[PDB]
RNA sequence: CCGAGGGUAGGGCCCGUGACUGGGGCGAAGUCGUAACAAGGUAGCUGUACCGGAAGGUGCGGCUGGAU
RNA sequence: UGGGAGAGGGUGGUGGAAUUCCCGGAGUAGCGGUGAAAUGCGCAGAUACCGGGAGGAACGCCGAUGGCGAAGGCAGCCACCUGGUCCACCCGUGACGCUGAGGCGCGAAAGCGUGGGGAGCAAACCGGAUUAGAUACCCGGGUAGUCCACGCCCUAAACG
RNA sequence: CGAUGUCGGCUCGUCGCAUCCUGGGGCUGAAGAAGGUCCCAAGGGUUGGGCUGUUCGCCCAUUAAAGCGGCACGCGAGCUG
RNA sequence: GAAUGCCGGCAUGAGUAACGAUAAAGAGGGUGAGAAUCCCUCUCGCCGUAAGCCCAAGGGUUCCUACGCAAUGGUCGUCAGCGUAGGGUUAGGCGGGACCUAAGGUGAAGCCGAAAGGCGUAGCCGAAGGGCAGCCGGUUAAUAUUCCGGCCCUUCCCGCAGGUGCGAUGGGGGGACGCUCUAGGCUAGGGGGACCGGAGCCAUGGACGAGCCCGGCCAGAAGCGCAGGGUGGGAGGUAGGCAAAUCCGCCUCCCAACAAGCUCUGCGUGGUGGGGAAGCCCGGGUGACAACCCCCCGAAGCCAGGGAGCCAAGAAAAGCCUCUAAGCACAACCUGCGGGAACCCGUACCGCAAACCGACACAGGUGGGCGGGUGCAAGAGCACUCAGGCGCGCGGGAGAACCCUCGCCAAGGAACUCUGCAAGUUGGCCCCGUAACUUCGGGAGAAGGGGUGCUCCCUGGGGUGAUGAGCCCCGGGGAGCCGCAGUGAACAGGCUCUGGCGACUGUUUACCAAAAACACAGCUCUCUGCGAACUCGUAAGAGGAGGUAUAGGGAGCGACGCUUGCCCGGUGCCGGAAGGUCAAGGGGAGGGGUGCAAGCCCCGAACCGAAGCCCCGGUGAACGGCGGCCGUAACUAUAACGGUCCUAAGGUAGCGAAAUUCCUUGUCGGGUAAGUUCCGACCUGCACGAAAAGCGUAACGACCGGAGCGCUGUCUCGGCGAGGGACCCGGUGAAAUUGAACUGGCCGUGAAGAUGCGGCCUACCCGUGGCAGGACGAAAAGACCCCGUGGAGCUUUACUGCAGCC
RNA sequence: GAGCUAGCCCUGGCCAGGGUGAAGCUGGGGUGAGACCCAGUGGAGGCCCGAACCGGUGGGGGAUGCAAACCCCUCGGAUGA
């Protein structure tokens, strides 16, 4: 059947790309955050 | 004159449609229509805030001029009479001598070819435009600004009217298309003669499909649902209200007066409304 | 080929009969009221409508075959 | 050809009286109702009186024992549209007439449909009396309906 | 109760005997035939249908007979549902 | 040493289940240490509206070539989407950007919020929508509308010539639009040819033929032709298009008018440039100077912004044209020609799948285009096939039970069972024919029947063409032939009668319920006069609605038909300027503390004092409710009738053992041989009843009941046969479970159902295929049930608060 | 977190083929004029049959599955909510 992850990488950098974390307080604490632990990627990566 | 169908399929039995035959112009006049946003009953919040709303049909806005003191003593000939899918009413071109076009709502009995006016001097005549103090008692007017230069605001609806009383200093007594008695100002405007297509009462929707037609998702009764979301609500089988027949929020519906008590309109109420 | 008829399927009309049901007629001495005949004690009759244990009543309109 | 009379019919207008309600004033202790009463209404200001407004229906005197229509029926007043009828002339056609199974149409009231209107009246209904009872007569309320438009129904003591 | 699946049916049987039939008897208000009732007897047998989820029961047609109980109301790591 | 402990290691089940669609394989040759599995060939089989092809998304080197086989591949492996290494993606015209706007997003102005932040006009961003210049062939192992060849075209800059009041973010036009049906002419695509080109072939009885086989085109600028789209011309006035205006708009006149003309597209032709089969010979080369012609069918595509009808009334903005404003008219713009300039990113490969989403090379999921031929009425259905792609990454055997899918069956025919569940039957087309009832549409494919192939003969009309032949499409009549059978295969309704429920088409518990539930047109009540009511929000601001009582919110009922009674005492709601109660506040009789005192300070009576509540009315398609005992008729029985008690009023019409009836399988009737169900009645309705609507109702239903016919393996009652498994051999090789185990029956005992205790009986040791009675077998710390001063959802006239409203 | 799912917004796309034959229009009849009747033309509809597509009715298989919802047969909608 289908299923739950359909791919595209337009929705992807939109919704969890960088520029999308940086507009909300929310989202620059999760950067802060990721980049506090050390995180290699801030974000998921999208080809675009 | 309401048009009927055979029965050849178990909705044609009731369904009814208009007449359609004052119309005289079938495509809408391409400097006088916008895009309609459709809403959805969404706000701006993204939220319902008017339930069962959207999948209507697509409309373009017909501008219509609810003033028309904009051009006093500048007559215009009537061109069409058309459909518009935004109002009840049907809508009447006008070309000014001045050359403007514009739309109107279109009374009851306006002929094409006709000259209609607007202003103190103009005759009482279908499709004039006065202030409200200057029609003769007894007059039978639609498109009333309820305040002056503000707009008509009134009686606005495919067959409504509002009849001239009497008048008290600066101001005038209408009967509204509800039956209340309310003081309008005199200088308000107003146009000679009630709105036309009263039939449109009489049609006869004739299938579900149609209110889809119109935007009108289908509605979902209290006692059918589960009381996280009504009053009314639960129950093993069927069930009576069981509690003051009641909205989805709480609030009673059956009889509560709900018109805010010390509203400033309520110096300008002669009466409440009638039936 | 036609063909008595036999068969299959479906219709029309009549007859008889049927739990039960509807009023009808008749029946020396039942029960309830008293609608009509006198102005019959609310003049009567009427077509219709609504209502009531029952006759009836009431409304709307009509007639005189109504009285004094 | 020329005349007249008439609530004949249809449409659009429009006039005053009266009832009801609403507003203002004035005013006070009852009003209403009946056979007698009670219900009901009234100091939370009724009734009775004056000014104002709205709305619906009916059309006083004329009015008659009258008139018109085929019948059912038709009554303020105005205009338009239309039917029938009678009379004078003796002008035209030449028996072109009579009736009329079927047909078609019209057809009081009540009643039905879809809208509108709703003052008064009033089936159903409620209450008050009366009564042995009173699903009545009498009284106080009262919804259809009565009114309009369209469409049905097509009945009668539709009688002379 | 860190689970013993719970009616009926189907399938498969096995056992008891307080025996429904068939075998053997005594008594009889046993003439014969037919039964009635008690005794001995569990080898075998103990039908097909209509109704109901039904067990049971009633009814139809037969039958020598149309037995009654146990086996976790026998049998869901065998089926049904 | 135990915590269903945690982490790890290793066992057991076990050489067991499985090895992932039953589309299928066989052999020869090759390679190599090694071959069912790689490579080549021949044979066989499978998909062919796909299992072939092309785009898009997503994936991200998986592409190509060399060299490898430890691991990955469910076996194997020499192979590979695996390992290593090298190579490979080329654009002014394709797609996206340097262009436009849509929802939405953001957001100078502005507004709002404790902070974070929420809004918000313009503007900006935002695409698979608008707009805009490339077609055919060749080339590589791997890219091509990208490289090359041919023929075309676009924009920008500069220059030249001709022309013109030039000039814009501004005005205007245009862009610019739905659904259904559809005309004319084309094109894509296809069929045929006795014509044209071709290497050949003559078999096995015949055929040297008007034989068989193969192939007979593609692109193309100007012009031209055919078909279409679009489009009035001129004059005068002019206050409107937020300045201007010669533009547009409006008014008058003249002229034109299906036209034409002007313009823009499609198609055809077209210089020119390409391609070009079978077969044969080792991808190539030949064929080949290949031929490239005629007829027919023909789009859903094209002309297109075409036509008609309908109601539900069908984006925006730029490009573009036109008007003018500042300005500028040595400019500028338009037109033709010439030279020059033209950037960034994507391009490999998979792409209905082994490369994407499902942990897997997973029978699942994934949007768009192309999708050939024959026949079957049509078609994207069905069967077989073309191109092209496959045989699904374990095999070889055997021919038990049993299981799965499938075929047949004597006689019977629902006797099966909860139920004809399942499976039979029926089945397309054409013709005849077709009932109650009905809302006149229907019910209807009712039911029920007949026809169906092939040959010959005569014949009717249509399309193309020409009016003919030829081809193609619909038919009609006659005479015959063969079989068991002619929609001979494949696809393709069993029917009827009767009831319940819901009017109907729809909708739903993703993944146990599709229904009678939800919805639905329709009816009623109620709120709402517009800064509407109501909703979301602290607010601003939105929705409502760019709507206005024929409208919008809320509630119930649920097409339609005939209807919807009585109760307003209680709760709600609505009306009520009296009265009664009533908070803060006002008032301040009168008391108090302190000070020597002027003073300061405290308590405080009557009285005035909202809403709400009390109280007076109304109100049922508002919440709701609609009685009890006793007596009575000239047989009995039963009471039309009466008495009395209570009530706010005592259930009307209609319906009734019912989706409701307990006693119950009520009683009677029908249907049956037999009927706890069904249907029709009766009515002492445990416990129907009138918009939580009552009684009906044609049509409709994968709803639920009852009956009948047809037909059957459902059954008496089972038999046989097929394939895939099970079984045997070679390869690979799990699992839950498991205190250890050297693990028998009976009758007892035992914490009450013992392999393990007592007594007896039985029993050599170890496996394999089977069956499931036991191991209170496995799985899941019982969901039932209770307990816990555990939890959560929900309700209200429980408590106490809060929002909101007054 | 709305790349699953639910609803709405904007913009595109898809729905082989057959069958039924509403209004309208035309002609004929009818009539004082009408209503209306007949034929033809027409092509309406939450119309009928049936692929794609969207569903998931009944049964069987599957149940350490091919699959944490699948497979076969059958069945519903298929111009429309
Ligand atoms: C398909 C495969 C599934 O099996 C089933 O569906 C069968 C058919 C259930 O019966 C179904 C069907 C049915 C009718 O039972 C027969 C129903 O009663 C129960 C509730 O579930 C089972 C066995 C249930 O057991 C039963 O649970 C009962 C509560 C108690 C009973 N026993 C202890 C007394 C016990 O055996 C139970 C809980 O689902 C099993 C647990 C372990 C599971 O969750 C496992 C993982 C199952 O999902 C499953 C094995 O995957
Ligand atoms: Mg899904
Ligand atoms: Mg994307
Ligand atoms: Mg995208
Ligand atoms: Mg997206
Ligand atoms: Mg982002
Ligand atoms: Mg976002
Ligand atoms: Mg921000
Ligand atoms: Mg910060
Ligand atoms: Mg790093
Ligand atoms: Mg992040
Ligand atoms: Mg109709
Ligand atoms: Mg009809
Ligand atoms: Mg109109
Ligand atoms: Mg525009
Ligand atoms: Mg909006
Ligand atoms: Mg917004
Ligand atoms: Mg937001
Ligand atoms: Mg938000
Ligand atoms: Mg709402
Ligand atoms: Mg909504
Ligand atoms: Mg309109
Ligand atoms: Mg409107
Ligand atoms: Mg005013
Ligand atoms: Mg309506
Ligand atoms: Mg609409
Ligand atoms: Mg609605
Ligand atoms: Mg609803
Ligand atoms: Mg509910
Ligand atoms: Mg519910
Ligand atoms: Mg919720
Ligand atoms: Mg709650
Ligand atoms: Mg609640
Ligand atoms: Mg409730
Ligand atoms: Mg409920
Ligand atoms: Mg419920
Ligand atoms: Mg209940
Ligand atoms: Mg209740
Ligand atoms: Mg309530
Ligand atoms: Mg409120
Ligand atoms: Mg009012
Ligand atoms: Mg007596
Ligand atoms: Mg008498
Ligand atoms: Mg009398
Ligand atoms: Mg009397
Ligand atoms: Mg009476
Ligand atoms: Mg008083
Ligand atoms: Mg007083
Ligand atoms: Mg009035
Ligand atoms: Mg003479
Ligand atoms: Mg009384
Ligand atoms: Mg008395
Ligand atoms: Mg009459
Ligand atoms: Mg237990
Ligand atoms: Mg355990
Ligand atoms: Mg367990
Ligand atoms: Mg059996
Ligand atoms: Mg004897
Ligand atoms: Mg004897
Ligand atoms: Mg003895
Ligand atoms: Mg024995
Ligand atoms: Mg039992
Ligand atoms: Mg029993
Ligand atoms: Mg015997
Ligand atoms: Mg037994
Ligand atoms: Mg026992
Ligand atoms: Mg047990
Ligand atoms: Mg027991
Ligand atoms: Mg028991
Ligand atoms: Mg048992
Ligand atoms: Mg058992
Ligand atoms: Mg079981
Ligand atoms: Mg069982
Ligand atoms: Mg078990
Ligand atoms: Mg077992
Ligand atoms: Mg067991
Ligand atoms: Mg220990
Ligand atoms: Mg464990
Ligand atoms: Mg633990
Ligand atoms: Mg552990
Ligand atoms: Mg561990
Ligand atoms: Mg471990
Ligand atoms: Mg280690
Ligand atoms: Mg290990
Ligand atoms: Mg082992
Ligand atoms: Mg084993
Ligand atoms: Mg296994
Ligand atoms: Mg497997
Ligand atoms: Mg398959
Ligand atoms: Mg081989
Ligand atoms: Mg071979
Ligand atoms: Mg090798
Ligand atoms: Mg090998
Ligand atoms: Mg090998
Ligand atoms: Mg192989
Ligand atoms: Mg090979
Ligand atoms: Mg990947
Ligand atoms: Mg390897
Ligand atoms: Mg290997
Ligand atoms: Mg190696
Ligand atoms: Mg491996
Ligand atoms: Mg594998
Ligand atoms: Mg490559
Ligand atoms: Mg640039
Ligand atoms: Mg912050
Ligand atoms: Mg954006
Ligand atoms: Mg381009
Ligand atoms: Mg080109
Ligand atoms: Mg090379
Ligand atoms: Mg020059
Ligand atoms: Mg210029
Ligand atoms: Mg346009
Ligand atoms: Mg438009
Ligand atoms: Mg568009
Ligand atoms: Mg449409
Ligand atoms: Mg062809
Ligand atoms: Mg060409
Ligand atoms: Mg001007
Ligand atoms: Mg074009
Ligand atoms: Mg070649
Ligand atoms: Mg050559
Ligand atoms: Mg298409
Ligand atoms: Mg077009
Ligand atoms: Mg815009
Ligand atoms: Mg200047
Ligand atoms: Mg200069
Ligand atoms: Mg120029
Ligand atoms: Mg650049
Ligand atoms: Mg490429
Ligand atoms: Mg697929
Ligand atoms: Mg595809
Ligand atoms: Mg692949
Ligand atoms: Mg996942
Ligand atoms: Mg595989
Ligand atoms: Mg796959
Ligand atoms: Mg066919
Ligand atoms: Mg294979
Ligand atoms: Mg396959
Ligand atoms: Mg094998
Ligand atoms: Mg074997
Ligand atoms: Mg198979
Ligand atoms: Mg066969
Ligand atoms: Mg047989
Ligand atoms: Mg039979
Ligand atoms: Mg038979
Ligand atoms: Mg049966
Ligand atoms: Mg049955
Ligand atoms: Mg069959
Ligand atoms: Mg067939
Ligand atoms: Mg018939
Ligand atoms: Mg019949
Ligand atoms: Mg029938
Ligand atoms: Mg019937
Ligand atoms: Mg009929
Ligand atoms: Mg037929
Ligand atoms: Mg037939
Ligand atoms: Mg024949
Ligand atoms: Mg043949
Ligand atoms: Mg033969
Ligand atoms: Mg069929
Ligand atoms: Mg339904
Ligand atoms: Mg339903
Ligand atoms: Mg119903
Ligand atoms: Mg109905
Ligand atoms: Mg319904
Ligand atoms: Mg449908
Ligand atoms: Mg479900
Ligand atoms: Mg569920
Ligand atoms: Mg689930
Ligand atoms: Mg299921
Ligand atoms: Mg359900
Ligand atoms: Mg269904
Ligand atoms: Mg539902
Ligand atoms: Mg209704
Ligand atoms: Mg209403
Ligand atoms: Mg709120
Ligand atoms: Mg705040
Ligand atoms: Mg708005
Ligand atoms: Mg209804
Ligand atoms: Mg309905
Ligand atoms: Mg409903
Ligand atoms: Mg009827
Ligand atoms: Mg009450
Ligand atoms: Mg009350
Ligand atoms: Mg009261
Ligand atoms: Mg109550
Ligand atoms: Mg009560
Ligand atoms: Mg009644
Ligand atoms: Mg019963
Ligand atoms: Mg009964
Ligand atoms: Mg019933
Ligand atoms: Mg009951
Ligand atoms: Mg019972
Ligand atoms: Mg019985
Ligand atoms: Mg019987
Ligand atoms: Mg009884
Ligand atoms: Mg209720
Ligand atoms: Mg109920
Ligand atoms: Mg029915
Ligand atoms: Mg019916
Ligand atoms: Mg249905
Ligand atoms: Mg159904
Ligand atoms: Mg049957
Ligand atoms: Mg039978
Ligand atoms: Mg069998
Ligand atoms: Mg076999
Ligand atoms: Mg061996
Ligand atoms: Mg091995
Ligand atoms: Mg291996
Ligand atoms: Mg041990
Ligand atoms: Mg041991
Ligand atoms: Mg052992
Ligand atoms: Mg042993
Ligand atoms: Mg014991
Ligand atoms: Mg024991
Ligand atoms: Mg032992
Ligand atoms: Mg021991
Ligand atoms: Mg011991
Ligand atoms: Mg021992
Ligand atoms: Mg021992
Ligand atoms: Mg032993
Ligand atoms: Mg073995
Ligand atoms: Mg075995
Ligand atoms: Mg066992
Ligand atoms: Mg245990
Ligand atoms: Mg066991
Ligand atoms: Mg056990
Ligand atoms: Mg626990
Ligand atoms: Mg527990
Ligand atoms: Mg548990
Ligand atoms: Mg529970
Ligand atoms: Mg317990
Ligand atoms: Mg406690
Ligand atoms: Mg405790
Ligand atoms: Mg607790
Ligand atoms: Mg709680
Ligand atoms: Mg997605
Ligand atoms: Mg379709
Ligand atoms: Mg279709
Ligand atoms: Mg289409
Ligand atoms: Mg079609
Ligand atoms: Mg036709
Ligand atoms: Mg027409
Ligand atoms: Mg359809
Ligand atoms: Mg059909
Ligand atoms: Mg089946
Ligand atoms: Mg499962
Ligand atoms: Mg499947
Ligand atoms: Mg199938
Ligand atoms: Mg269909």
């Amino acid at each position: 059947m289908k299923r739950t992850w359909q791919p595209n990488r337009r929705k992807r950098a939109k919704t969890h790309g960088f520029r999308a974390r940086m507009r909300t307080p929310g989202g620059r604490k999760v950067l802060k955050r990721r980049r506090q632990k050390g995180r290699w990627r801030l974000t998921p990566a999208v080809r675009k | 004159a309401v048009k009927k169908f055979k029965p050849y399929t178990p909705s044609r039995r009731f369904m009814t449609v208009a007449d359609f035959s004052e119309i005289t112009k079938t495509e809408p006049e391409k400097s006088l229509v916008k895009p309609l946003k459709k809403t959805g009953g969404r706000n701006n919040q993204g939220r319902i805030t008017v339930r069962f709303r959207g999948g209507g049909h697509k409309r373009l806005y017909r501008i219509i001029d609810f003033k028309r003191w904009d051009k006093v003593g500048i007559p215009a000939k009537v061109a069409a009479i058309e459909y518009d899918p935004n109002r009840s009413a049907r809508i009447a071109l006008l070309h000014y001598v001045d050359g403007e076009k514009r739309y109107i709502i279109a009374p009851d009995g306006l002929q094409v070819g006709q000259q209609v006016v607007a202003g103190p001097d103009a005759p009482i005549q279908v499709g004039n435009a006065l202030p409200l103090r200057f029609i003769p008692v007894g007059t039978v007017v639609h498109a009333v600004e309820l305040e002056p230069k503000k707009g008509a605001k009134l009686a606005r609806a495919a067959g409504t009217s509002a009849q001239i009383q009497g008048r008290e200093g600066d101001y005038v007594i209408l009967r509204l298309p509800s039956g209340e008695l309310r003081k309008v100002h005199g200088e308000c405007y107003a146009t000679v003669g009630a709105v036309g297509n009263a039939d449109h009462k009489n049609i006869v929707l004739g299938k579900a499909g149609r209110s889809r037609w119109l935007g009108r998702r289908p509605h979902v009764r209290g006692a059918a649902m589960n009381p996280v979301d009504h009053p009314h609500g639960g129950g093993e089988g069927r069930a009576p209200r069981g509690r003051p027949p009641a909205s989805p929020w709480g609030w009673q519906t059956k009889g509560l007066k709900t018109r805010k008590r010390r509203k400033p309109s309520s110096r300008f109420i002669i009466a409440r409304r009638k039936k």
